[PDB]
């Protein structure tokens, strides 16, 4: 039972860590979006980064 | 003026997609403005050449 209680507490800390992974309101790892697109040239063509949910 | 450049007094963007379109809109506006000023400069040089001839 002690090992099971430690396991569950570490599992909740994972949710805390993943939910706080934001930079000025945007995240590539908290699951809130499927991709982010950054500017690649002056015409506005994108540099996509696929989201990796954690 | 804004209407001569292909824009309006209300031109704006409300979303990231509208801003992505506005990029090309402003590109066209700057291109047409530089063509207009190039024609005015050629007209000014033509007036100066004609003034020399009239003298």
């Amino acid at each position: 039972n002690a090992l099971k209680s430690d396991f569950d507490s570490l599992r909740d800390q994972i949710t805390k860590a993943a939910s706080n992974a934001k930079f000025n309101g945007v995240s590539i790892a908290n699951g809130s979006t499927a991709k982010l697109t950054f500017l690649a040239n002056s015409d506005g063509s994108g540099f996509t980064v696929t989201a990796k949910t954690l | 003026t804004l209407t001569g450049l292909g824009l309006t007094a209300s031109s704006t963007f409300t979303t990231a997609a509208a801003a992505k379109t506005m990029i090309g809109t402003i590109d066209t506006a700057l291109q047409t403005a530089t063509n207009k000023l190039a024609s005015l400069g050629t007209s000014s040089t033509g007036l100066d050449t004609h003034l020399t001839f009239v003298g």
